[PDB]
RNA sequence: CUUGAGUCUCGUAGAGGGGGGUAGAAUUCCAGGUGUAGCGGUGAAAUGCGUAGAGAUCUGGAGGAAUACCGGUGGCGAAGGCGGCCCCCUGGACGAAGACUGACGCUCAGGUGCGAAAGCGUGGGGAGCAAACAGGAUUAGAUACCCUGGUAGUCCACGCCGUAAACGAUGUCGACUUGGAGGUUGUGCCGGCGUGGCUUCCGGAGCUAACGCGUUAAGUCGACCGCCUGGGGAGUAC
RNA sequence: AAAAUG
């Protein structure tokens, strides 16, 4: 587990940081549960909002089947 | 008619039936077979074995096209999900891609009411 | 809510110092300011019941503070309701 | 005034109008006493999925400080400009004068 | 505002008025007025050709600018006016060069508002543009059917048209009827919806109010004798016939459109 | 789950990959759960029941830790 | 007078509320291409759809409704309730340092406001679902359960209604009384050690008819309110 | 599959 955002002092998760966000989505493009990646709940919420923002801007896919 | 050598098999695997359509890469149907139309009506129609026979019959229905490779598009929860793919491989086709295309709403329309059996 | 600048202005106008934030006059003036300001918001958003509950809390708190001041010092009460333009 | 982070995406065939679009958008902001704190031209990128049957668009990132009204005017400009296929205006707590992961 | 009358007399009980305090209370703008005497629904053979027309109040005709051609000169709405000749209210506008005109009043338009027309007008209610310069999806009214002809579609109170698509030289419009129709993209439209959308909420309340609007009573075919109407006759209330006009054409469902010339422009009938 | 069969990868192995991809994405569970409408009261009840029974089974575990059966 | 109550300063988390915009998935419909004899459905069927070319598959378009994953005995809200993303307007809560007011408090008959779903009125909207209704089954019958269809309605604006097992079947406020493991959200010091807010589970004394509750009490007390007085008749009649 | 009653 262990949370990579707590150990790095992240203020916000930055939807622009695609390289980081891609570690928190599956092959299908879905947000990985925080129980699998060990993210803290506060950072899991920030991360979901960032992923959805990036999906809106087409920096990330909603699905693997667009 | 025209030869293809690169086709797509579409597997519509519902709980009651299995439909196998082999199209070209542009989505134009070349042949099709179904579990129901292969000598299976009722309890036998919704079985993996019926789907396998249907896939065999569908491969026979496009033999004249000289199709060599197949991308497989699997749609649905039914029992003919993988037995059709096995049948398509065993008919000498080269399966180069297996994709699940079951449509999932991102919430969407309200489903029918639960059955009280 | 009231911005920092408007709040500070009200404190300076009705308090004895900039530190006199707790005086009844300052509290009543701050409540009156926000109530008057929200009049426009509820003119636009008539169905914002959840926000209106906070507004009515401001109203009842202002009423209780005003009655307290009327009991304590009627002169300060009359001066305050006149400057703030309140019926009572 | 308020800090806003703005990303807009241009039709890839109107990529050459982008320098002027940036110049006009920053001109309106600074003419409204606004300050550009970050500006970045990301250039053409591959879309994660098609938009208007496009597979590419030209991304521009601005972090500006401006009054609300000029931002509304900019959003109305985005809406009525056929070259801008998508945009997103967000509020930010403080000014972001830095380098993005894209640069 | 929609105002219910109190039941102080039986002819008042069901009256529902539409009262608009914005409307000008003085006289109309005389240079834009013309006489319009009534017809009784009679043509130049002196015969009734449209039944149930006669009487009502005397009305002066207001010259309304449906063309909106005065391009590039801003105009300011002086006032909103009652117009007896239509369901929409109208607006007296003053152009910067001193010319005054009447236009149909869009929803939201008020005195002091600025309007303009031409290819380079802003996209705001009351502005008029060729429809190739109006974004697809927009809501418009006073739409031209031919370029330069003047608005003909969506002029009634509360009506509007949606530009649903553009394709080469033509736009596709969704009309208030539900019809999807093509008009040339060079045809003009005015942004917004026609105002006075509460017009349909009015309730006349009594026979006399209809008479004031110059509508004379409708006599049912079935209440007549056979010599008068296919529906006439019978000992008591009888019908036993398929409903028809007074001239014997089926009047419940039978389609009457026959215009092969304009059929090509109809993308989809109203349904 | 988009599987592309790899060079020299046999058909059975690509099939197993496709199966695991489908299970990871949980497509079949999504289809099952979406076949009929489940009323919100029903869904809240079932979620609460799952949480309760998970907690209670761990209680059973940690407490059978102490108990000796023979 | 400052300890209860409140004000100010900085900040924090949140599906709190109102308005507006937008994204992607999917269903349905419409047009067309490929293609051919089935599809669909059930316990089994049939009704139904299909050679006037369905189903399947691909492209283009229309429209409405809801926001997968995240997501969690997670969070917010007085309660009812609240879930994509973005903006605008707005309510509350909490924490750390202080500074300020100086009992300004608690509760509350009547009153007033809010109040799920269904329902009602006017005007819109209507994809999916679906009371009624129709047909097919099942059955001794089957005004059902099951199947194929399907209209109000579900959606929007505004008004009305004022009720729910509107439940923790537990009124509000305050004080006091051993513990344990968690969740969530602040904050001090230096992973450890503290210290606040909300919350889930277990349990001690005590309480309880028992079941259980157990510092978020159903324990020990105080303030105020609501309510009960055998079952039916009846939350009915007038 | 159906499956009432004493
Ligand atoms: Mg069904
Ligand atoms: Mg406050
Ligand atoms: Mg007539
Ligand atoms: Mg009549
Ligand atoms: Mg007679
Ligand atoms: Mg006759
Ligand atoms: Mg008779
Ligand atoms: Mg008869
Ligand atoms: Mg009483
Ligand atoms: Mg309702
Ligand atoms: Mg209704
Ligand atoms: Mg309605
Ligand atoms: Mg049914
Ligand atoms: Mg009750
Ligand atoms: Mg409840
Ligand atoms: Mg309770
Ligand atoms: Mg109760
Ligand atoms: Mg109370
Ligand atoms: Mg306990
Ligand atoms: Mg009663």
């Amino acid at each position: 587990k262990f949370c990579r955002f707590t150990a790095e002092g992240v203020q916000e998760i930055d939807y622009k940081d695609i390289a980081t966000l891609k570690n928190y989505i599956t092959e299908s493009g879905k947000i990985v549960p925080s129980r699998i990646t060990g993210t803290r709940a506060k950072y899991q919420r920030q991360l979901a909002r960032a992923i959805k923002r990036a999906r809106y801007l087409s920096l990330l896919p909603y699905t693997d089947r667009h | 008619r025209k030869q293809v050598s690169d086709g797509v098999a579409h597997i519509h695997a519902s709980f009651n039936n299995t439909i196998v359509t082999i199209t070209d890469r542009q989505g134009n149907a070349l042949g099709w077979a179904t579990a129901g139309g292969s000598g299976f009506r009722g309890s036998r129609k919704s079985t993996p074995f019926a789907a396998q026979v249907a896939a065999e019959r569908c491969a026979d229905a496009v033999k004249e096209y000289g199709i060599k490779n197949l991308e497989v598009m699997v749609k649905g929860p039914g029992p003919g999900r993988e037995s059709t793919i096995r049948a398509l491989n065993a008919a000498g086709f080269r399966i180069t891609n297996i994709t699940d295309v079951t449509p999932i709403p991102h919430d969407g329309c309200r489903p029918p009411k639960k059955r009280r059996v | 809510s009231l911005s920092t600048e408007a709040t500070a202005k009200i404190v300076s106008e009705f308090g004895r110092d900039a530190n006199d934030t707790g005086s009844t006059e300052v509290q009543v003036a701050l409540l009156t300011a926000q109530i008057n300001h929200l009049q426009g918001h509820f003119a636009e958003h008539k169905k914002d019941h959840h926000s209106r509950r906070g507004l009515l809390r401001m109203v009842s708190q202002r009423r209780k503070l005003l009655d307290y001041l009327k009991r304590k010092d009627v002169a300060r009460y009359t001066q305050l309701i006149e400057r703030l333009g309140l019926r009572r | 005034m308020r800090h806003y982070e703005i990303v807009f995406m241009v039709h890839p065939d109107q990529s050459e109008q982008v320098p002027g679009m940036i110049e006009r958008y920053t001109a309106a902001i600074t003419g409204a006493e606004g300050k550009i704190h970050r500006l970045e031209d990301w250039g053409r990128r591959q879309l994660a999925y098609p938009i208007n049957k496009l597979h590419k668009a030209h991304y521009v990132l601005m972090n500006v400080e401006a009054p609300q009204e000029v931002i509304d005017e900019l959003e109305t400009t985005f809406r009525f400009n056929d070259a801008v296929i998508r945009s997103m205006v967000m509020r930010t707590k403080h000014a972001v004068t830095e380098a993005s992961p894209m640069v | 505002a929609v105002v219910k009358c109190k039941p102080t007399s039986p002819g008042r009980r069901h009256v529902v008025k539409v009262v608009n305090p914005e409307l000008h209370k003085g006289k109309p703008f005389a240079p834009l007025l013309e006489k319009n005497s009534k017809s009784g629904g009679r043509n130049n053979n002196g015969r009734i050709t449209t039944r149930h027309i006669g009487g009502g109040h005397k009305q002066a005709y207001r010259i309304v600018d449906f063309k909106r051609n005065k391009d590039g000169i801003p105009a300011v709405v002086e006032r909103l006016e009652y117009d007896p000749n239509r369901s929409a209210n109208i607006a007296l506008v003053l152009y910067k060069d001193g010319e005054r005109r009447y236009i149909l009043a869009p929803k939201g338009l008020k005195a002091g508002d600025q309007i303009q027309s031409g290819v380079d007008a802003a996209i705001k209610p009351g502005n008029t543009l060729p429809m190739r310069n109006i974004p697809v999806g927009s809501t418009v009214h006073n739409v031209e059917m031919k370029p330069g002809k003047g608005g003909q579609l969506a002029r009634s109170a509360g009506t509007y048209v949606q530009i649903v698509a553009r394709d080469g030289a033509y736009v596709t419009l969704r009309l208030r009827s539900g019809e999807m129709r093509k008009v040339e993209a060079d045809c003009r439209a005015t942004l917004g919806e026609v105002g006075n959308a509460e017009h349909m909420l009015r309730v006349l309340g009594k026979a006399g109010a209809a008479r004031w609007r110059g509508v004379r009573p409708t006599v049912r075919g079935t209440a007549m004798n056979p010599v008068d109407h296919p529906h006439g006759g019978g000992e008591g209330r009888n019908f036993g016939k398929h409903p028809v006009t007074p001239w014997g054409v089926q009047t419940k469902g039978k389609k009457t459109r026959s215009n092969k010339r304009t059929d090509k422009f109809i993308v989809r009938r109203r349904s | 789950p988009v599987i592309k069969v790899r060079e020299n990868e046999p058909f059975d192995v690509a099939l197993r990959r496709f199966k695991r991809s489908c299970e990871k994405a949980g497509v079949l569970a999504e289809v099952r759960r979406r076949e009929f409408y489940e009323k919100p009261t029903t869904e809240r009840k079932r979620a609460k029941a799952s949480a309760v029974k998970r907690h209670a089974k761990k209680l059973a575990r940690e407490n059978a830790r102490r108990t000796r059966l023979y």
